[PDB]
RNA sequence: GUAAUGGUGGGGACUCAGAUAAGACUGCCGGUGAUAAGUCGGAGGAAGGUGAGGAUGACGUCAAAUCAUCAUGGCCCUUAUGUCCUGGGCUACACACGUGCUACAAUGGCCUGUACAAAGCGAAGCGAAACAGUGAUGUGAAGCAAAACGCAUAAAGCAGGUCUCAGUCCGGAUUGAAGUCUGAAACUCGACUUCAUGAAGUUGGAAUCGCUAGUAAUCGUAUAUCAGAAUGAUACGGUGAA
């Protein structure tokens, strides 16, 4: 919840990955530690694995996911359903 | 200084401060440069404060003004009281005799405690809950 | 254990409407909260209320009367004696007779159906003048309580 | 009310688990229903258990033992008996009219 | 009112020497022929610390310190060069301190 | 404590969200105290020797 | 006795606290539609002819989105972040707390009663 | 000075601040008590029998707590159990117990106007006057290393309008949408605001806790840790009993 005056939070070094990304015609998938960054609507349409901890997991980006951020879809805790 | 105010004293209470000035005149009464009435708005805080008056049947023939600060409402009116009290005495020592047997010169030193470590406040104490 | 408390207040014979100490004590335990302006407030209002349905002037004489129509006489204490409980009737001392009283009648209000705040105050008030209610019910089962179990009266200490 | 087992240092056999819940069944013919809670905390410090058991009672009696021992069931056996033993006698404190 | 005064702060821990300091400078510029105004006391400050006894969990119990610092102030009428310079050259025991404005 | 942990305070951080004061005296993380920076434990212990200066017994 | 959006309003009621029984409506939302439709909120929900709450219904579809279409997005805004399996979505699924409050001693005015 | 401000010129009168002193010691009087120690009242007095509170915790006990603040004998690892960083985690749940907050509503909720405090804090910190904004806050910089200015127009209270015993204008948890601030970053895992959503809850069994006077009870304020984040903790005052 950022202030406008901020505007979206994106690393630099993801930023340019997805530039890159952007100019090749490959879709390759992205690895990633910033949970924090956010999906800016350019980089939609794009698969990254993203460091839940221990794994990285990943997802295809589509354009409903904007403005959500790359952790919220990346579990860090698993629960078997039953506390037993 | 035209030293008009034939006398003057203090009181004090919970943690208020009030000087209090006897004028001549027809009993009205300044405080803070407002009304009496309108200041103290509980007229039982107001009896409070004008008790020494009407024990001293003085009331009527002296104006009063009182500059007060601190404490609370209740505070303030306990102040001015003792205030008058210690005027009065001032003015005349006829007066001794009757004000201290209603006990109006000793004043309530009685004051709020201070928080004690361990507790909750000046003596409650956090839940045991033994079981 | 180490008796003779030391000398109450007793100084707040309030001097605000009556110079009674009676109102005041009746003021103070009806406060919650810390709230002495309002309890004298409601309590003033009501007894006014009381007054004009009583229509009379001094309001003093119908407070007065409707507290010494619940004031009580002999209470019930346990003791026990010989691992036996017994309910010892013993006389009460003035000041508890007002404090029951006063309990009675307040507890008897606030737990009746009412509007509002002088309202069920001044109902159960006039209820106990007439001898009739919550509060000298509860008042007539404990003196008759106490005489039904008289028998163990020698047990004064 | 049922009875509550803590441990420190330790991990619970399922043996000795039940052991303590055969152990503890004494009470809910005469005493359960006159008890708060009733909490057994087993502790292994010095190569050695310390078991600490600990029952209140609806009229204000708390009871505390502290044992130790070498051996689970020895120490277990010893204190659970010592512990019924304190809670007869203390409803029968009670209960002598 | 007056042409300028020179405002001069006594900070101590200790009344004793703050107090000693504050009749040696009375002294030294009284020598100097100046009118004074009175030494006036500033109200202390007093600053608590509530600290942990045990090392460990014992929370009740707990220990109270202070700080506590005494402020005196001299105003000086009719600053002159000279008496400035004698202000700034005493010398002082440890413990007591001085602020000067003109 | 751990001189490492120590040192690290010490040193300048890659922001000042990455440091934490520590009693330098000590290592201590915390308990810590700014006007006096060091820990309670030591501000008591040194207080009550009487080597901090000022810092005397509080009766309120 | 008048109907607004299928809610017909409690004429007793004073009608400022009466809109309010109307999904999608509080408080304050209501103390704009009284004074936007320029009709006093202490008059009761009784005394209410027929032009000024056909002014009020203007206002409430004209300004406003109540309980047909507030329910139908609110479903639909849950069930867009359920499909997509965020932590948010897979939360509401399983119905456990979601702003990050403790899920151990206090999180069972979602989990339900005991 | 028209304000709002002792604001301005003025003034030591008062409060006040803080140094130095006096004062309360059963001192005195009566009764009682073994001519005692002591003891119950009385006078004087702000203070009377330790005035009130705090600090101050004997020999020892529980092999009570702490090697995880430090110090330390022995044992143990030495590209490791050490150390630099990225992310996760300490915030995980069918559950059981302990400590608090808010309530269940009429000594009350909401709306408007108005009144009275103390103790603290400010240097990368306090940040005013005003304006924009329903609001959280934003632009700005006056003044201030501060009994000089700022945080900060305290809240219960009082004076009016409204609600009518209704799971309610009570309750504000839960979720949806859009915002505020902090910092490089706040999804898991921050606080706050606006709008809607309005659950459990009808004073709570056995059982149990706190408190003898400015005390319980309740209402706010400040501080410590801190870039940011308290219902906890420390401290301050208001009303004020039985
Ligand atoms: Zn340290």
């Amino acid at each position: 919840a950022r202030s406008i005056k901020k505007g979206p939070f994106i690393e630099k070094s993801l930023y340019q990955k997805v530039l890159s990304s952007f100019g090749s015609e490959k879709r390759v998938v992205i690895k990633t530690y910033s949970r924090s960054s956010t999906i800016i609507p350019e980089m939609v349409s794009l698969t990254i694995s993203v460091y839940n901890g221990k794994t990285f997991i990943p997802i295809y980006i589509t354009e409903d996911l904007v403005g959500h951020k790359l952790g919220e879809f990346s579990p860090t805790r698993i629960f078997r359903g039953h506390a037993k | 200084f035209s030293n008009v105010n034939l006398s003057m004293g203090t009181g004090r209470r919970k943690s208020s401060v009030a000087r209090v000035y006897i004028r001549e005149g027809s009993g009205n009464i300044k405080v803070n440069n407002r009304d009496f009435d309108s200041y103290i708005q509980l007229e039982n805080l107001r009896t409070m404060a004008l008790s020494p008056l009407v024990l001293t049947n003085t009331l009527g023939k002296y104006d009063l003004y009182i500059n007060v600060y601190g404490g609370g409402i209740s505070g303030q009116s306990g102040a001015i009281r003792h205030g008058i009290s210690r005027a009065l005495f001032k003015l005349d020592e006829s007066n001794k005799m009757i004000l201290r047997s209603n006990g109006f010169l000793t004043r309530d030193s009685r004051k709020v405690e201070r928080k004690k470590f361990g507790q909750k406040k000046a003596r409650k104490s956090f839940q045991f809950s033994k079981r | 254990m180490s008796r003779k408390n030391k000398k109450i207040k007793k100084k707040v014979f309030v001097d605000t409407r009556y110079n009674s100490r009676i109102v005041a004590k009746f003021a103070n335990r009806m406060m919650y909260d810390g709230k002495k302006s309002i309890s004298e407030s409601i309590l003033y209002s009501s007894i006014d209320l009381l007054a004009d349905k009583l229509e009379e002037s001094d309001k003093m004489a119908v407070f007065y009367k409707a507290l010494d129509n619940i004031k009580p006489l002999v209470e019930v204490r346990s003791r026990r004696v010989g691992g036996a409980t017994y309910q010892v009737p013993v006389e009460v001392r003035e000041e508890r007779r007002e404090a029951l009283a006063m309990k009675w009648i307040i507890f008897a209000a606030r737990k009746s159906s009412g509007r509002s705040m002088k309202e069920k105050l001044s109902n159960e008030l006039l209820n106990a003048y007439n001898s009739t209610g919550a509060a000298f019910k509860k008042k007539e089962d404990t003196h008759r309580m106490a005489e039904a179990n008289k028998a163990f009266t020698h047990y004064r200490w | 009310m049922e009875p509550k087992i803590q441990t420190v240092n330790y991990s619970l056999n399922e043996n000795e688990k039940n052991f303590i819940l055969k152990k503890l069944e004494k009470f809910d013919t005469h005493i359960k229903k006159h008890i708060d809670n009733l909490k057994i905390t087993i502790k292994k410090e010095h190569e050695l258990f310390k078991l600490d058991a600990h029952i209140h009672f609806n009229w204000g009696k708390i009871i505390h033992i502290r044992e130790d021992g070498k051996i689970l069931l020895n120490l277990i056996d010893s204190a659970i008996a010592r512990l019924y033993k304190t809670a007869t006698k203390e409803k029968e404190k009670k209960n002598n009219k | 009112i007056a042409k300028d005064k020179i405002r001069v702060r006594l900070f101590s821990f200790d009344v004793k020497i703050l107090d000693q300091s504050a009749e040696s400078i009375v002294k030294a510029v009284q020598k100097a022929k100046a009118q004074i105004k009175g030494p006036i006391p500033l109200p202390t400050k007093i600053k608590k610390y509530t600290v942990l006894r045990s090392p460990h969990v014992n929370k009740k119990s707990r220990e109270q310190f202070e700080m506590r610092t005494h402020k005196r102030l001299i105003d000086i009428l009719e600053p002159t060069s000279a008496l400035m310079d004698s202000l700034m050259k005493l010398e002082l025991p440890a413990g007591v301190e001085v602020d000067i404005k003109q | 404590a751990k001189k490492s942990m120590i040192i690290r305070a010490l040193r300048k951080p890659k922001y000042k969200t990455r440091q934490n004061n520590r009693c330098k005296l000590c290592g201590r993380p915390r308990g810590y105290l700014r006007d006096f920076c060091m820990c309670r434990i030591c501000f008591r212990k040194y207080a009550s020797e009487g080597l901090i200066p000022g810092v005397s017994k509080s009766s309120w | 006795m008048a109907r607004i959006s299928g809610i017909d309003l409690p004429n007793n009621k004073q009608l400022k606290i009466a809109l309010t029984s109307i999904y999608g409506i509080g408080r304050t939302r209501a103390l704009e539609v009284c004074n936007k439709s320029s009709i006093s909120p202490s008059k009761i929900a009784k005394d209410l002819d027929n032009d000024e709450v056909n002014r009020l219904r203007k206002v409430i579809e004209s300004d406003y989105i109540v309980e047909g279409k507030l329910r139908s997005e609110v479903a639909m805004s849950i069930k867009r972040l359920m499909d997509i399996a965020c932590y948010r979505g897979v939360r509401h699924r399983k119905g456990l707390p979601l702003r990050g409050q403790r899920t151990k001693t206090n999180a069972r005015t979602r989990k339900g009663k005991r």
